[PDB]
């Protein structure tokens, strides 16, 4: 049982993205059509688009220094994706669903050791029982899973009896973090975990593997996975290809031209209940809730555009010309940078109507 | 107020679990009292 | 959408520095916040 | 004075150096919700001219609350406008 | 556009100033002289070193602006430097006598053996050659904050300052004092400032009493003089009945007097929490005073050796705002005691941060139910202060010999409520009432349930008549009687056990009235025990498991039960809830083995402030402290491991 959940980006997401359409769309298209290559240029593109989908202070060349990971707030992590919102959401509607008694288990899967770490910044604080199965774990705690003397020469000490009505007992939902990595790399990690349900964070994780079809088969119940579904993207190409009814450097490069072609998706679905399809996933059936769009249909998109801003006059050069990381850095760099001035400049005016 | 206190209580689940609201306010505040009567994480007090 | 920018260029930024505590503004409003947690 | 008189002619060296403050209470100023756009629910008068008696739960009620604080110069705001440069030791929040 | 209020400054008058202060360095040479070896291993009464480890403390949290602990005058932001000067010998003279100047004086000149003799004479006080100067300088800054306040320099000040002031008398010092600092500097002011400095309220926490400034103004109304410490006239300083809290003015300055005497030590939180919730502030407000002074003592902290007390620095903070929600906002503290620098310095610390205006913290246990001395202590304090001032009477019943010849005519009670209670155990339960004949007692002496000769495991339940919360009406006086109940105690085991198929025996014996200890009911038991015994128990044919059950006293008739026969084979245990009793010691005379089995097979529950634990025989019979008082309290505590004791004792 597979299912699938619309999710779009927000307006920053689609900023830095044209940010990106503008430095690779003349390199993309002359691939379509020791600086770097344009295998590692697609590569580089693919993995970049994915990255700004989640959370794109993820785009930086450096590690978060995993001491400001648990100084923030919830809000300034899920103003970066729309991902993250809707995740969030789900978060607190199985959290906040009505529970006869259920000690429910779910393992989540996110991509890379970057996007597990915001992950365990975000819920630390939240009602759950969250164990990173991958090493350099963000605050590591110690949940662990389920499978008198006062006279001389005496001896009663029933305080052991006594001690039973008084020590208490913890109930937060099971949740388990890992990478589809390290999941690859070994086995058997979620035949351990007997969890009830799968929410692959990253929509691509080729369901039937060892590790997940020893917990498909230990199940009497068919096991159901849900994959975060972008409305368009370089990975929804192949999503297409699968949900119906060398090699990977090509599909790469088909599915991130889909999604250059597809970026000015114009129809966009809403209407995600999330408890019913919590509650759908949890007694594992197939009910309707989620949404059967399943594609998006195919020069033009090579031109990058920002958000036009009142007053603003921001424009792109396009780096018609070599890139090299160096340059590319630096270059994404006073980008962001002329990108920042324009908003801040562009804002700091706009009081004085309201005023008078 | 019961709008703002559920709002409180079911949005920040780390730094705020229980709150106190008073009502000096003469007339008893009375749809304020239904919303959270059977509730214990808040305790109401009304002069009137 | 300008707190969303300012906020996300401010922290851990990009590869150069071409341009790059008391108020407590980064959750650090010490009242039931870190004993708020487990801590085995 | 006194013979006491504790005499040290020497550059004496730093102990505790200079920390801002940890204090939690008033670096910040105080918030304040007013905005004009409450003030629409008013009666609408059907019986007769009541206006000597009008409607006890008022638009009018706000504003008298808002003009007597800027009588003391915590509002610099003259003609009573919930607008940013109120002052120093309070601080507007927008209502939505 | 239309301006309609033209901008205008703030109009307030607490803090756009800053908090006073006053140091010296100069105020650190009035010490002792090396006597015997014994001085380094005893914590030095009053050493220099306070000073400048509260000061140290201090510029480690922002608040002074001062990297390497010197006077200056640039003190930063929070906090204003108020200079010292010597106080002339005229200020020194509006509290003391003229002879006590001269003292002072020839001190100046004394060699080194003489001012030996000087420590070795003092009324607990040590003199040397740097104590004239050094004991004029903390008069003179008292006056000089004390200005800075009430002409408004400063919104408040704090003083640290050496030597104390609070135990000199204006005779003579007496009490590590050379000057009293409260008193100069409080006349000083009235004197200064008879217009509006004209009603001063004085308070003292410091544990010993301030006699000397007791006396000082003893005779004073327009100084309300207030000393919380621990009395214990016998052993602790000061010793004087100026300390105990009868002490309540003469003259004019009736009622405008006050000593708070603690029974004992180790108070905390809820104690302070409490006293001050009830007794300052109503005082405090009908007094009305134009300036309240502080005389600060940090000798009972949490962490002294002296004190012994555990109080903890937010309840200080609690106390200074309560303080400066009392007056307008003049406030003056002086400091006079201290022995553990640590406590004195997060103590210190955490005053100084509320009186420069942060708000006081929670404090750390809201929960410790204070000790029953401290209670009746104030309920007298509050009587006297009820005949003085008008705020305690009419609210706690005061407003401001019952007879020895009607005795012959009262109401009997025990039969009363024992009939009745044998009515409503009889009429749901059943009960027997077994005659002890050749013994004149009630008839409802006692009962047991039906069929009692055939039962094994017999539960006898032995107890007192039950005990009576009534209603005491505050409005006025005595004590409202048809708003009372019954506080039946024993009756969760009668249907405990008739939940599992036991002899169930009650068994009251009633009070001796007029008597301070129910012996006779001690007798009557032993009696009712040994008889009970011979002439019934030993004639049930079927019996196992016994099993008793002892509230308060008669325990007697058990122990004499237990000691005067052998009856430990069909008995298995025995158990009583003394409670607050005297301890009934085992008198064995079959054999000593049934001692052992005694004090083996045996629960008896006894307070915390009982007498034992401020280590008992086997003779006693394995006892235990509980942490509640109140036999109603414990038994409905611990009625569970009293079942699963007597549960774990049978099969
Ligand atoms: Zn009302
Ligand atoms: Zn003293």
């Amino acid at each position: 049982k597979v299912y699938y959940l619309p999710v779009t980006l927000t307006q920053f997401q689609k900023d830095l993205s044209e940010i990106l359409i503008s430095l690779h769309a003349k390199s993309f298209k002359a691939s379509i059509i020791p600086t770097l290559s344009q295998r590692q240029l697609t590569y580089i593109f693919d993995s970049n688009i994915r990255a700004i989908a989640n959370h794109p202070s993820l785009l930086v060349d450096h590690y978060m220094p995993r001491q400001l990971l648990r100084m923030e707030p919830t809000e300034s992590s899920i103003a970066g994706s729309h991902k993250f919102q809707v995740l969030n959401q789900l978060i607190n509607s199985i959290c906040f669903r009505d529970r006869p008694n259920e000690v429910i288990k779910c393992a989540i899967i996110a991509h890379s050791i970057k996007e597990l770490d915001l992950l365990e910044g975000l819920i630390l604080g939240k009602k759950f029982r969250t164990k990173r199965l991958s090493g350099t774990s963000l605050y590591n705690e110690k949940h662990k899973f389920p499978n008198y003397t006062g006279y001389s020469k005496d001896d009663y000490d029933y305080s052991v009896k006594r001690n039973l009505k008084k020590r208490k007992i913890n109930t937060d939902d099971w949740l388990f973090l890992a990478t589809t990595k390290h999941l690859k790399h070994d086995q058997y990690l979620l035949a351990n975990y007997d969890i009830d349900m799968i929410i692959s964070f990253d929509p691509m994780l080729e369901v039937e593997l060892p590790a997940l079809q020893v917990l498909r088969n230990n199940a009497n119940k068919d096991i159901p996975i849900i994959k975060l579904l972008v409305q368009n993207s370089p990975d929804h190409y192949l999503l297409d290809s699968e949900i119906k009814n060398s090699q990977e450097y090509e599909e790469i490069k088909s599915s991130l031209l889909y999604f250059l072609q597809a970026r000015n998706a114009p129809v966009n679905n809403c209407e995600i209940d999330y408890i019913k399809l919590v509650k759908c996933c949890l007694e594992g059936k197939d009910c309707n809730n989620i949404l059967p769009v399943l594609d998006l249909i195919t020069s033009g998109f090579w031109q990058p555009q920002l958000t036009k801003l009142q007053y603003s006059s921001t424009e792109l050069p396009l780096w018609d010309g070599p890139l090299d990381i160096k340059t590319y850095q630096t270059e994404l760099m006073h980008r962001a940078v002329i990108r920042l001035r324009d908003i801040q400049d562009e804002y700091a005016k706009g009081t004085v109507p309201l005023y008078e | 107020v019961a709008v703002a206190a559920k709002n409180i209580l079911k949005n920040y689940p780390e730094s705020v679990r229980r709150i106190m609201i008073l009502d000096w306010d003469i007339h008893h505040g009375n749809g304020t009292q239904k919303s959270f009567y059977q509730d214990d994480q808040v305790l109401y007090v009304s002069l009137h | 959408s300008m707190k969303s920018l300012e906020n996300e260029v401010n922290g851990p930024l990009t590869k150069f520095s071409t341009e790059s505590q008391n108020d407590f503004q980064s959750l650090k409003a010490r009242n039931k916040f870190l004993k708020n947690y487990i801590t085995l | 004075e006194n013979s006491l008189s504790t005499t040290s002619k020497s550059k004496r060296q730093v102990i505790v150096p200079v920390c801002m403050p940890k204090i939690h209470y008033s670096p910040l100023k105080t918030g304040l919700c007013y905005d004009v756009r409450m003030r629409y629910h008013a009666k609408i008068f059907t019986s007769y001219f009541e206006y000597i008696d009008p409607h006890p739960e008022d638009p009018r009620r706000i504003y008298r609350i808002y003009k007597i604080l800027a009588e003391n110069g915590l509002i610099n705001d003259p003609t009573l406008s919930g607008v940013d440069d109120l002052g120093d030791l309070m601080l507007k929040i927008p209502v939505r | 556009r239309q301006v309609i209020v033209p901008v205008c400054m703030p109009k307030i008058h607490y803090s756009p100033l800053k908090t006073g202060l006053c140091y010296d360095v100069r105020m650190r040479y009035h010490a002792k002289i090396f006597t015997s070896y014994f001085e380094y291993i005893d914590p030095h009464p009053e050493d220099p070193r306070r000073i400048y480890r509260i000061y140290k403390i201090l510029a480690e949290n922002g608040l002074i602006n001062d990297p390497t602990l010197s006077g200056v005058d640039d003190l930063g932001d929070l906090m204003l430097k108020i200079p010292v000067r010597a106080a002339t010998s005229e200020e020194i003279l509006e509290v003391h006598t003229k002879e006590h100047l001269e003292f002072i004086e020839s001190t100046e000149k004394m060699s080194r053996e003489e001012l030996l003799k000087e420590t070795e004479k003092g009324d607990s006080v040590y003199f040397n050659n740097d104590s004239y100067a050094s004991a004029r300088l903390p008069c003179g800054g008292a006056i000089e904050a004390c200005k800075a306040v009430v002409e408004g320099r400063v919104k408040n000040s704090l003083a640290v300052v050496r030597p104390p002031g609070h135990h000199a008398e204006p005779q003579a010092a007496g009490g590590f004092c050379l000057f009293s600092n409260v008193a100069v500097a409080a006349k000083n002011i009235l004197k200064n400032y008879p217009e509006s400095v004209r009603r001063i309220m004085i308070l003292d926490w410091d544990i010993h009493h301030g006699n000397g400034t007791q006396k000082s103004f003893y005779q004073d109304d327009q100084v309300l003089y207030v000393s919380l410490h621990r009395f214990e006239m016998g052993k602790y300083y000061p010793g004087t009945i100026q300390g105990q809290y009868d002490q309540t003015g003469e003259g004019k300055g009736e009622g405008f007097n006050c000593n708070i005497t603690w029974p004992v030590g180790g108070v905390g939180d809820a104690e302070y929490m409490w006293a001050f919730e009830q007794v300052v502030m109503p005082m405090g407000r009908e007094f009305k005073p134009d300036l309240v002074i502080i005389s600060s003592g940090f000798d009972a902290a949490d962490g002294d050796t002296i004190g012994q007390c555990h109080v903890t620095p937010s309840c200080y903070g609690h106390m200074t705002h309560m303080l400066k929600s009392l007056a307008r906002g003049n406030l003056c503290v002086v400091l006079e005691g201290g022995y553990n620098l640590d406590a004195i310095a997060r103590s210190a610390l955490s005053v100084a941060k509320v009186l420069i205006g942060e708000p006081p913290d929670e404090l750390p246990d809201p929960l410790s139910d204070p000790k029953p001395e401290v209670i009746e202590m104030i309920d007298k304090v509050i009587r006297l202060q009820s005949k003085y001032w008008n705020c305690f009477r009419r609210r706690h019943a005061n407003s401001g010999p019952i007879n020895d010849s009607i005795i012959s005519k009262n109401f009997p009670l025990q039969k009363a409520i024992r009939q009745q209670q044998q009515h409503y155990l009889s009429d749901e339960f059943n009960f027997v009432t077994l005659p002890l004949v050749s013994m004149d007692l009630p008839d409802n002496t006692v009962l047991c349930t039906p069929n009692i000769s055939e039962s094994n495991t017999i539960i006898i339940v032995v107890h007192d008549t039950s005990d009576i919360w009534a209603k005491r009406n505050v409005i006025s006086g005595t004590i409202d009687l048809s708003s009372s109940v019954i506080i039946d105690n024993s009756l969760d085991f009668i249907k405990w056990g008739l939940d599992r198929k036991y002899g169930i025996i009650d068994v009251n014996i009633p009070l001796t009235l007029f008597e301070p200890d129910n012996y006779s009911g001690m007798i009557t038991s032993q009696e009712v025990l040994i008889y009970l015994w011979d002439n019934y128990i030993k004639y049930f044919p079927s019996v196992a498991k016994i099993a008793f059950i002892g509230i308060g006293d008669s325990y007697s008739g058990i122990v004499h039960l237990l000691g005067h026969r052998d009856t430990r084979a069909v008995t298995k245990t025995v158990i009583n809830f003394l409670g607050d009793k005297q301890l009934k010691p085992l008198v064995p005379l079959v054999d000593e083995t049934l001692s052992e089995w005694y004090f083996k097979n045996s629960l008896i529950f006894s307070n915390n402030s009982h007498q034992c634990w401020k280590k008992p025989r086997k003779k006693f019979g394995r006892v235990l402290r509980c942490d509640t008082d109140g036999l109603n309290n414990i038994i409905e505590e611990r009625f569970e491991e009293a079942t699963d004791f007597i549960l774990d004792s049978f099969e």
